[PDB]
């Protein structure tokens, strides 16, 4: 109860990619904003997941998106430029595997780091993480 | 006038009974309440016979009611009208419109389409243009005062 | 009409209150002053201009006028003033203004001694390179025993700063950029506040000025790179401050500019803020916003080799190249052999167009916040390098120019049309500029005591033009131009088409 | 022969071409930044090189008419809907039905953007249509309410222009009149049910709720919501607290599903409409 701001904490846990794990944080997230906004009184990022998580299950599991509507609508709409941070832009982030050899290696980690980790990590994929090892 | 209006059924006694009514509409004092009822009333006596004469003249009769509506501050039939006309597309059916939109406060966006229609009339492409010039002065005192 | 009112402070708000219409109709003038003053705190110019300014019953009047200045202040928080005063501060070298300059110490004594010091960087354009000046040398020493009954260690930097700037005027061993983290930096700031409150002593330091020293540019330079913290820029030339006039007005009008919650930030067109503080009247290094970049080389740059390549390398020789007809085609032609290749900027800069617009949507602001008061500014013209058409990031923001200086008469870019909107700068007329226009809602005083003044000092009436402006924005083109109408005249009164043509070859238009 | 399908294959494809298109935009900016570092931005025979392996791969811009046809696929992301598209009209056909046929997509990238500004800062500034035309686009502009008149007073004296006059009526928020206006085909539906619930009378939102239930199979996203909007009406004016959450729920459900969108795309105060009768509906 003394950890203020927590909204980060929401952040990862719908960050988190998996049915469980999300209908258990958001339920928790409503359960938190019913009784914390009854009293008194980082908001935009909990809308700003949700929005992804209807989307994915916009053609998956009517219930999950539901649930998150439901906690949106339990949200609110957000006046546009006071606290508005949809993001600007991504990283392809020229890292010359051409010359500058140290902008080779640059390259080579910047391919690995950007998505082969989760790849490595979240996939359910025997033979493709048999690849991850040896290229690894 | 009405009365006669469904006496005259050739288009030589009914079209003098056009000149017949346009000397009698003289009379009827400068007060725009009355012109508005008779003109009213011969409005709703074209559509109903729906035939080539009255046919081709009631969008020039609601635009001279809307002519005295406006010298004494009412558009409804202005709008209510303009679209009508343009059926039958008068060479004010543009020019007026400019101008209600020209009394209120508007003055400007009207003004770059009334230079566009002084374009359009330095191209007069039309009669020998002393009525049609006065709309070309109209227009020319917009810009004489702005 | 303010008797009751401070219970609908009210310590005067009756007695010459009375006559509270008497200009509708000093006793009267402060009266005004204290009514305007306190409008607020019982839940303009005026006295800023009688700071220097019947006679003898209005000055037995004026005995509670020149007296409630520290009844004010007490009784005020009490920092409204302080703006005011840090823009005098810039320039530090009736009791109620006659009380004034120790009042920087007095700022200093009660209240945060942070933005104290920040005016002290104002200040040091004394200390470091009058009556009120040798006073304010002298009472230095005095103003750190007020603070104590490090001051030093906050003021004794003036001496190696000064020694800096001359020998900048007489790369690393003549600076040794030197001072890690003090009181402040380089970083001139808007010091915020209530109108958290912490910013009005806003406390942005310098970590280590970077021992490069040297920039070397065309006219005056020798700048430095972040070596001191998060971001950072600077660089201590050879200038006149006399310039920030414009500099100040603009962080400041960025309030109002900001005022209501979406009526005055939807569109928020936005061009830049930072503050200054000279150590010299020709010399100075302060903050600012990243992404430069060169209009001139990028002129140069837009089509090279014989191309819309800027050709106005002679803007200081074919000044006299200026002419009627010949030069209308000649500056009228030169817009299409200078034209804007640099429409690439943005779109190119920011592709996907997801940051297309992601900064588009704010070059839209900006470029429409490229007139906020603007056909009245009346100023010189655009030489080389005048407008930033950065990148990374929408903005604009022009050099440094004066007023009414013509001398060929200049006055009474195509570049800036056809690249611009999407197909032309046709939105920058008006789309925007209605708001850039519709300005009108509370700046009764801001205009006048911000603007009006510093216009006043650089160079009922303009209260007139103000409720004209305001009224006329309100209603369908008032009676004159006034809505669309302004914006449209506006724009051609700051573009007379041909007058491009017939352009002074000096700068070949466009 | 395949629609949605091929699309998606080809969006692939497109994804990936606009992965190559902004990697060079990526990357160039690193080259020659790194290449001014070492003395010469341009001023290198290897930077020349990469500037001309650069429009090599560039070389599938391949006929911009081509890239107008690929902007033509008219992609769902707005903003590069927008790029090429501008690129097609910017400089290069500058024709006269090359132009007049591209105004109508022009006029349509405003709308994938949402806000029209261009509406009358480029469509009207051109003069796109006739008197007819400019006083329909005038409606936004400070006059919008005799060209109400008209607009309304047509569609009492061509069905079609019916739905946009309902269209503007409603966005003058009017609903007061549109409960009004026609409640004695089927786009007019969203309009003015929504003014059947928004006036609030248990007699006339009857009338409303009769008249879309009878309807064969709506099987449409629009109108739906607005039923449940509204069917929840009835309970609260009649008292069965039970029930209405029912519906309310099944209004969830519903926004949940398919008005509910993409994660971001460029979308904010227009999102408002679709997620503000959601915060009323809490």
């Amino acid at each position: 109860r003394s950890t203020t701001d927590l909204i980060p904490i929401f952040a990862n846990n719908l960050k988190s990619s998996n049915k469980y794990v999300i209908n258990q944080n958001l339920d928790d997230i409503e359960v938190y904003l019913r009784r914390k906004q009854t009293e008194r009184s980082d908001i935009t990022l909990v809308l700003g997941a949700l929005l992804d998580t209807s989307h994915k299950f916009r053609n998956l599991d009517k219930d999950l998106c539901e649930k998150c509507a439901k906690c949106i609508s339990m949200i609110g709409v957000l006046d546009v430029t006071k606290h508005e941070f949809k993001r600007t832009t991504y990283s392809e982030n020229e890292v010359y595997d051409l010359n500058d050899s140290v902008q080779t290696i640059k390259f080579l980690i910047w391919v690995i780091n950007d998505i082969l980790v989760p790849a490595f990590w979240q996939s359910e994929n025997p033979s493709k993480q048999l690849f991850v090892a040896l290229v690894i | 006038d009405l009365s006669f209006l469904s006496s005259a059924k050739d288009k030589f006694e009914y079209k003098s009974n056009t000149t017949i009514l346009d000397y009698r509409m003289e009379r009827i004092g400068a007060d725009f309440v009355p012109n508005h009822y008779i003109l009213s009333m011969r409005k709703s006596f074209d559509q109903l016979k729906m035939n080539e004469q009255a046919d081709a003249d009631l969008g020039k009769t609601f635009f001279t009611l809307a002519q005295l509506a406006r010298n004494n501050a009412r558009l409804d039939i202005a709008s209510e009208s303009l679209m009508h006309c343009l059926e039958r597309r008068l060479p004010q059916a543009e020019l007026e419109f400019a101008e209600i939109l020209w009394k209120q406060g508007e003055n400007d966006r009207a003004l770059k389409i009334v230079q566009e229609i002084h374009e359009k009339y330095q191209e007069n492409s039309s009669v020998n243009a002393r009525d049609r010039a006065a709309v070309l002065l109209k227009f020319t005192e917009w810009l004489d005062l702005s | 009409q303010y008797q009751d009112i401070f219970q609908i402070k009210p310590y005067y708000s009756i007695g010459l209150y009375y006559s509270r219409l008497l200009e509708r109709k000093g006793r009267f003038e402060y009266r005004a002053i204290s009514y305007f003053l306190l409008a607020f705190e019982k839940n303009l110019p005026k006295v800023i201009t009688f700071w220097l300014d019947n006679r003898k019953e209005m000055l037995s009047k004026a005995t509670e006028d020149i007296c409630s200045h520290v009844e004010e202040a007490l009784q005020h928080p009490t920092y409204i003033w302080y703006f005011v005063l840090t823009q005098l501060l810039s320039r530090l070298l009736a009791q109620i203004i006659m009380h004034i300059l120790l009042s920087l110490a007095v700022e200093y004594p009660s209240h945060i001694l942070w933005y104290i010091t920040a005016l002290v960087n104002s200040n040091s354009s004394k200390r470091v390179l009058i009556l009120e000046k040798y006073r304010q040398h002298s009472q230095n020493p005095h103003d750190l025993v007020s603070s104590a009954l490090l001051t030093r260690v906050c003021l004794q930097d003036v001496k190696s700063i000064t020694s800096r700037s001359g020998k900048s005027l007489e790369n690393v061993a003549p600076s040794a950029m030197v001072v890690p983290v003090r009181k402040n930096l380089d970083i001139i700031s808007p010091l915020e506040s209530n109108s958290p409150f912490r910013p009005v002593v806003s406390i942005i330091r310098f970590g280590s000025s970077y021992k490069v020293f040297s920039s070397l540019k065309k006219p005056k330079q020798l700048n430095i790179i972040g070596s001191d913290g998060n971001i950072y820029g600077i660089m201590c030339k050879k200038e006149d401050v006399r310039q920030d006039n414009q500099y100040m007005q603009f962080a400041t009008t960025m309030d109002f500019l900001l005022s209501k919650d979406i009526a005055s930030r939807k569109r928020s067109l936005g061009i830049n803020i930072y503050s200054v503080l000279s150590l010299r009247e020709d010399c100075g290094i302060l903050e600012m916003v990243p992404n430069v970049v060169t209009l001139r080389s990028i002129l140069s740059t837009k089509y090279e080799s014989l191309k819309i390549k800027y050709s106005l390398k002679s803007l200081h020789d074919r000044w006299q190249h200026t002419a009627v007809d010949g030069k209308l085609e000649f500056y009228m032609e030169q817009v299409d052999k200078f034209p804007p290749i640099l429409y690439q900027w943005f779109l190119e800069n920011f592709p996907d167009p997801i940051n297309w617009f992601n900064a588009r949507n704010t070059y839209a602001r900006s470029y429409a916040v490229m007139a906020m008061v603007g056909h009245i500014l009346g100023l010189g013209d655009r030489h080389c390098e005048n407008i930033l058409l950065d990148i990374q990031t929408g903005k604009v923001l022009h050099v440094d120019f004066d007023c009414l200086f013509e001398k060929g008469k200049r006055l009474p870019t195509p570049n800036l049309l056809d690249a611009l909107g999407i197909i032309g700068t046709e939105g920058t007329f008006k789309k925007s500029s209605e708001v850039t226009l519709a300005l009108m809602r509370k700046n009764e005083v801001a205009l006048m005591n911000v603007i009006e003044t510093i216009m006043y000092d650089r160079n009922q009436k303009a209260l007139k033009v103000l409720r004209n402006k305001i009224r006329g924005i309100d209603p369908q083109d008032g009676l004159v131009l006034s809505v669309a109408g302004q914006t449209e005249t506006l724009i051609q009164e700051a573009t007379s088409e041909d007058n491009l043509s017939k352009m002074y070859i000096g700068w070949l238009p466009f | 022969g395949m629609n949605n399908l091929q699309v998606d294959s080809l969006r692939m494809c497109y994804e990936s071409i606009f992965r190559v298109f902004e990697y060079c935009k990526k990357w160039a900016t690193e080259f020659k930044q790194n290449y001014s570092k070492l003395h010469g931005t341009f001023i290198i025979k290897d930077t020349k090189t990469t500037n001309m392996l650069l429009r090599i791969d560039e070389f599938l811009r391949t006929t911009p008419s081509d890239l107008l046809a690929q902007r033509s696929l008219e992609t769902d992301s707005f903003e590069r809907s927008a790029l090429y598209l501008e690129q097609c009209y910017r400089q290069n056909p500058h024709d006269k039905n090359q132009n007049g046929q591209l105004l109508k997509n022009l006029q349509i990238t405003y709308e994938e953007i949402g806000d029209i500004d261009s509406l009358d800062g480029v469509l009207r500034t051109f003069a796109t249509g006739n008197l007819v035309s400019k006083i329909e686009e005038l409606q936004y502009s400070e006059n919008w309410k005799l060209a109400q008149d008209c607009f309304n007073v047509l569609g009492k004296f061509d069905p079609k222009t019916t739905t946009r006059m309902l269209k503007s009526m409603y966005d003058h928020q009017l609903y007061s009149q549109i409960i009004s206006n026609s409640s004695f085909v089927k786009e007019w539906y969203s309009i003015g049910l929504e003014a059947a619930n928004l006036e609030g009378n248990v007699q006339t939102l009857k009338n409303w709720v009769e008249q879309i239930e009878s309807l064969r199979n709506i099987d449409d996203r629009e109108v739906l919501l607005q039923y449940n909007i509204a069917k929840a009406l009835i309970a609260i004016s009649n008292e069965d607290p039970l029930r209405t959450q029912k519906y309310i729920h099944n209004s969830f459900r519903l926004i949940g599903t398919n008005f509910i969108t993409s994660s971001k795309e460029t979308t904010l105060l227009k999102k408002q409409n679709l997620l503000m009768k959601l915060h009323s509906l809490y």
